[PDB]
């Protein structure tokens, strides 16, 4: 099983077409607030495959 | 009621608020997985099964 192969899975809006996010922070997934925290709706957006 | 008794519940007709239940951490675990929980409180449908 290779997991080096990872993408993002949420992210606050879209992204414009020909640009790059390297941005890898947690997520809030609700009103919860995070504070570099996680816990509930707080996730990792990067995962593998 | 038991496991394998389950209660089923059917709503229909009126107003439902999910933030109220959506913001609640007595609850451990809380897994949408037709939508988004976030935008439950938008897009509706004829009826609920409980």
């Amino acid at each position: 099983g290779n997991y080096n192969y990872r993408y993002r899975l949420f992210r606050k809006s879209n992204l414009k077409p020909f640009e790059r996010d390297i941005s890898t922070e947690i997520y809030q997934a609700g009103s919860k607030p995070c504070n570099g925290v996680e816990g509930f709706n707080c996730y990792f957006p990067l995962q593998s495959y | 009621a038991s496991v394998y008794a389950w209660n089923r519940k059917r709503i229909s007709n009126c107003v439902a608020d999910y933030s109220v239940l959506y913001n609640s951490a007595s609850f451990s675990t809380f897994k949408c997985y037709g939508v988004s929980p976030t935008k439950l409180n938008d897009l509706c449908f004829t009826n609920v099964y409980a």
